[PDB]
């Protein structure tokens, strides 16, 4: 039960607005209706350590809000720097966000995500991604399209925040109340 | 009183900006962009750094004083400055300069502008760039604290400078100062300056190299704090012009092989990584004395952390083999159009390195001990063998897993470079590792697997029962049970064990098979896909050998089970169909009792995808975009049936419309589809030409059009297809030579062209010439050289055989077209181990032809100067 400042930077179109939409929706959504006023979507995951309030600041990449650059990065607690493996640029027009982010938030945890890996025409080969290895972040091939690793950024962020490597999300449904669960089964006749 | 009731309006817009939400979003975005018109207040309602902070909020003010402010750079970047050039408005804030401490956070929330408003006004490099020195050595403790006000800007120079002889001889006497601010006790004041006094290029590469003092003034500059000694251990092993390192170098390696050891993990990575960056040779003259000076520490890193161990153990505990695999764990997979190629004996790296899709994430030290150890078989070899045994002798039982694992790892970690020399102990280790697999060390069996296979090549190139029988026995027990992690490491391994033993596994089929067949009943989605791949591999290896009632009868049922279960849209079809595509070719005719529907499914998928495309092209709104990969996979499987059933597929084709679907596919706007169809036309041409022939007058020119090297892979298969077509129709090919011959002779001589394309081109030219000697023969001197150079390295087989029949035939029609390059042909001829007597006698003639050209003694002498093997083969072909 805790709110968090997660800025979702990254070039325009890369997926940010659909990616988030995914954890809120139940399916994809194609179109590209560019984000203007950096929207604030709230997300909540259920972990083995309790719930987690993640306030996702769906930033913009276009000059729709290309005016208000930082300002949200202010008192930010964590960031997701997202690009596009199917775009030669993006991964290039990236280190400009790591900076115009580390400027404000000075040591928040940041996850770099190569999105859209669900496409055969992969422009930015993985082998071309060394940034994270250097400016020391965390990388994740992902696809807001299909859901490939569409949770990893958050789990890694939560784990970095709460400071618990044992933390994990409990997708697993509920069963008998843990405190009434009967003898192993063999302990029955033991 | 005037703009005072207005400024208390920003104290309100910040109570929405800061705490923004959906409404405030699309709503406040109006008030924020309507206050950019009455600009008689923003030029004032900005100074609000020690005005708004020092007013009400703190986090909120900083979100405008540091916040909105920065949004004006955009008004100066995008303007060229003719808006607000004003120097008071400029010095009004260029005065906030001497305000470096109002809550260290806000002590920088404005200092980044000092980089922006200088990039959009670079000229005038001194009214503002005066703080440079007018605060330079000022940090020498002169404010709130001492540096806690002066230092809270010294760093804002690293950012403004690095992040932004005209003025090349002015700055030297300033950046030399930075070496000073180093022994300061302050953290920032030490590092903040330091790592920054190392961002070097050419803009003023002076004071730099001359400093051999900033080497030892740092070669001892240990952790002035912590988060610095790291960015320091970041620069020494960060250079190219190592002319000055050459000197103080046998110490840097000593005051490093331990700075990579410093308990703070984050440091060691910036060290170890940046350290073992063994570029050119000179970087190993030193590693010589460094044999023992590092193969103990790295080795003792090759073990997992207590946490990378936590994050793992997760799905480690052998008891997940019954846990469904999440859909978010299924990395996207595609289908690559088959490329018709040749074989070169027991001779991968240019295919497997195109898939480094994991390692790129988990970059701890472990993925750097061995990851940097990626030189001790690239720079040198077997140099490490000595002394490492005892390490890995105890390691292989010492303590619990963590270490044993680090051993079983290193072992396989070296075999690809320190092999031969390792081979000696190899006959004792291997039968041991085979034990590890049988433990309860879940995450250890994993590397036991990957390691065994890491160098199983040997285990195969050995006697059976000794260990290629037990290995393949325990490796298989792992294929099952265990945890899913084991299962993968298991299969992937065995998968390689196959590709190796190729045909040597044949004895223990029934066995291998029942292991695999059982997996289908225990495996989860993620692993099932590897299971499929396993089988297809096994089939490619064993060959027709797999064609036997007992085998077939137990392998199909499970596959059919899947086949009837997948929608025509399920991506698993790729692995499944790719598997079949193989199996079908191995069962040769023995797959018949299964082909009708396999065939049908393919044809229908091609028929559906072709349609789905047009409909989507015209009505994107209604029909979705088809994934052409299903065509390619289906096309490729039909191409596989035709190869295996070859001939028996006659009937099927006749009652279908593949031939019509061909015109559609060879004409597709996507290369891979085009590429796959040609591979098919070729195989079909071998199986039932009777059904193709009528369309040759249509197809031929299409292929001609596709001999465009703009897409080699397409070109490659179109080439091979022309070769198989010309053989099926002898001289009746004569008329199509002009629209193909030129492009072929062009390609064979095209620079930077991939081997496979040159091999097929060579082969096809051979064939065309075998059919129309008179037509191709006159052009023999234009390709005979690349022809030999290329084909001399291909395995004897049907294709190589026809190709040589053609050259031999042409050579006779035009001997003078090869005499000059007679040594090239000889080598090509001698690449033959056992050729058909028919062809063997054509060689004999051409050879005796050469003898006649240089004379008995020259030919005697020439013939003798060959390395033994060739020498004899040539002798055998010649008949004195
Ligand atoms: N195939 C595929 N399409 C994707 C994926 N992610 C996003 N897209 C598509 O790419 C387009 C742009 O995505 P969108 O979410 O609008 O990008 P954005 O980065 O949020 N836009 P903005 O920078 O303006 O804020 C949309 O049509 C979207 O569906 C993906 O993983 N796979
Ligand atoms: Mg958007």
């Amino acid at each position: 039960q805790v709110q968090f400042k997660l800025v979702l930077v990254g070039d325009g179109g890369t997926g940010k607005t659909t990616f988030v939409k995914r954890h809120l929706t139940g399916e994809f959504e194609k179109k590209y209706v560019a984000t203007l006023g950096v929207e604030v979507h709230p997300l909540v995951f259920h972990t083995n350590r309790g719930p987690i309030k993640f306030n996702v600041w769906d930033t913009a990449g276009q000059e729709k809000f290309g005016g208000l650059r930082d300002g949200y990065y202010i008192q930010a607690q964590c960031a997701i720097i997202m690009f596009d493996v199917t775009s030669r640029v993006t991964y290039k027009n990236v280190p400009n966000w790591h900076r115009d982010l580390v400027r404000v938030c000075e040591n928040i945890p940041i996850v770099l995500c190569g999105n859209k890996v669900d496409i055969k025409d992969r422009k930015v080969k993985a082998k071309s991604i060394v940034f994270h290895r250097k400016k020391n972040l965390q990388y994740y091939d992902i696809s807001a399209k299909s859901n490939y690793n569409f949770e990893k950024p958050f789990l890694w962020l939560a784990r970095k925040l709460i400071g618990d490597p044992n933390l994990e999300f409990v997708a697993m449904p509920a069963l008998a109340p843990p405190e009434v669960v009967m003898d192993p089964a063999l302990a029955a006749q033991y | 009183y005037e703009w005072k009731p207005d400024e208390q309006g920003l104290q309100q817009i910040l109570q929405l900006l800061k705490e923004s939400q959906s409404p405030d979003t699309t709503i406040q975005r109006t008030v924020q962009q309507k206050l950019e018109q009455l600009n008689q207040y923003p030029d004032f309602n900005n100074y609000l750094i020690f005005v708004l902070t020092k007013l009400k909020s703190e986090d909120e003010p900083t979100r405008s004083l540091s916040g909105l402010i920065l949004k004006n750079n955009v008004k100066a970047h995008f303007q060229n400055f003719p808006n607000g050039v004003t120097d008071f408005i400029k010095s009004e804030c260029l005065n906030n300069i001497g305000d470096s401490s109002p809550l260290i956070r806000a002590t920088v929330g404005i200092l980044i502008t000092t980089i922006a408003s200088k990039g959009e006004l670079q000229n005038w490099p001194d009214l503002l760039p005066k703080l440079c020195s007018l605060l330079d050595s000022e940090d020498y403790n002169t404010c709130e604290g001492a540096f806690g006000a002066l230092q809270k800007i010294c760093e804002d120079s690293a950012e403004i400078l690095d992040s932004d002889r005209p003025l090349n001889i002015m700055i030297p006497k300033f950046l030399q100062f930075f070496k000073h601010s180093s022994p300061k006790i302050r953290s920032h004041a030490v590092a903040c300056v330091n790592q920054f006094i190392i961002s070097r290029t050419q803009a003023l590469m002076l004071h730099i190299d001359s400093f051999t003092e900033n080497l030892f003034a740092l070669a001892g500059d240990e952790e002035p704090e912590v988060r610095k000694n790291v960015c320091r251990a970041l620069v020494m092993l960060l250079e190219v012009r190592m002319d000055r390192l050459l000197p103080h170098m046998h110490n840097i390696v000593e005051y490093m092989l331990q700075r990579t050891q410093d308990q703070d993990e984050n440091v060691a990575l910036e060290a170890c990584e940046f350290w073992l960056t063994l570029a050119e040779q000179p970087i190993c003259k030193d590693v010589l004395v460094r044999h023992l000076p590092k193969l103990i520490p790295v080795l003792v890193n090759g073990m997992k952390y207590s946490d990378i161990d936590i994050i793992l153990l997760k799905g480690d505990v052998e008891e997940d083999e019954t846990i469904p695999d999440s859909e978010q764990d299924i990395r996207p997979r595609f289908h690559r159009s088959r490329t018709v190629a040749q074989q070169h004996d027991e001779d991968d790296d240019d295919d497997d390195e195109i898939d480094d899709d994991d390692t790129i994430s988990d970059w701890n030290l472990r993925k750097c001990s061995a990851a940097a150890l990626d030189v001790l078989a690239n720079v040198y070899r077997d140099e490490l063998l000595p002394h490492i045994l005892p390490l890995l002798k105890e390691l292989l039982f010492h303590h619990e897993w963590v270490v044993k694992e680090s051993g079983i790892l290193v072992l396989g970690a070296i075999a690809e470079g320190c092999m031969q020399g390792m081979i000696p102990y190899l006959p004792e280790l291997i039968p041991h590792l085979i034990q590890c697999l049988s433990d309860k060390k879940a995450l250890v069996r994993s590397i036991t697997c990957w390691t065994l296979s890491r160098y199983a090549h040997w285990v195969v190139s050995q006697p059976p029962d000794t260990y290629l029988k037990p290995l393949m026995t325990e490796l298989l027990k792992r294929i099952l049970d265990s945890n899913k992690r084991v299962q993968e490491a298991a299969c992937s391994a065995f998968a390689t064990l196959e590709e190796e033993a190729c045909t040597e596994l044949v004895p223990y089929l029934a066995y291998i098979l029942d292991t695999l067949v059982f997996a289908f009943s225990k495996y989860q989605h993620k692993n099932l896909l590897i299971l499929y791949d396993a089988i297809g591999t096994l089939a490619d290896s064993v060959g027709h050998h797999l064609n036997k009632p007992e085998y077939i009868q137990m392998l199909m049922p499970p596959l059919i089970q899947k086949w009837n279960m997948l929608k025509d849209e399920d991506k698993d079809l790729f692995p499944l169909l790719e598997c079949l595509s193989s199996v079908a070719t191995a069962l040769q005719s023995g797959f018949l009792p299964y082909c009708e529907p396999v065939y049908q499914r393919c044809v229908n998928l091609v028929q559906k995808t072709l349609a789905q495309a047009m409909l989507n092209n015209a009505q994107p709104d209604q029909y979705e975009a088809p994934d052409k990969d299903f065509m390619i996979v289906a096309l490729d499987l039909l191409s596989g049936l035709a190869e295996g059933l070859g001939g028996n597929i006659e009937q099927l084709v006749a009652r279908s419309n593949i031939l019509t679907l061909m015109y559609q596919c060879m004409q597709d706007k996507m290369p891979e589809v085009r590429q796959s169809s040609f591979a098919l036309l070729g195989d079909l041409t071998k199986a039932c030409f009777q059904h193709v022939k009528p369309c040759i007058a249509d197809f031929m020119p299409i292929l001609g059009t596709n001999l465009n090297p703009e897409f080699i892979s397409v070109c490659n298969n179109a080439t091979w297809a022309i070769g198989e077509i010309s053989i099926q129709m002898g001289i009746e090919m004569q008329p199509y030579i002009p629209m193909v011959l030129h492009q072929l002779v062009e390609i064979i001589n095209r620079p930077n062209t991939p081997k496979t394309l040159l091999e097929n081109t060579a082969i096809t030219i051979g064939r065309l010439g075998y059919v129309c000697p008179q037509e191709v023969a006159p052009m023999l001197q234009q390709f005979i050289r690349p022809w030999c150079t290329s084909l001399r390295n291909i395995r004897d087989n049907e294709e190589k055989d026809s190709a040589f029949r053609g050259i031999c035939t042409m050579i006779s029609v035009n001997p003078s077209g090869v005499i000059q390059d007679f040594i090239f042909f000889c080598d090509a001829v001698a690449s033959w181990i056992n050729p058909k007597d028919d062809l063997r006698d054509m060689f004999c003639k051409i050879l005796h032809g050469f003898k006649n050209q240089v004379g008995d003694e020259n030919w005697r002498r020439f013939s003798d100067q060959f390395p033994l093997p060739l020498k004899e083969r040539l002798a055998a072909f010649y008949g004195v």
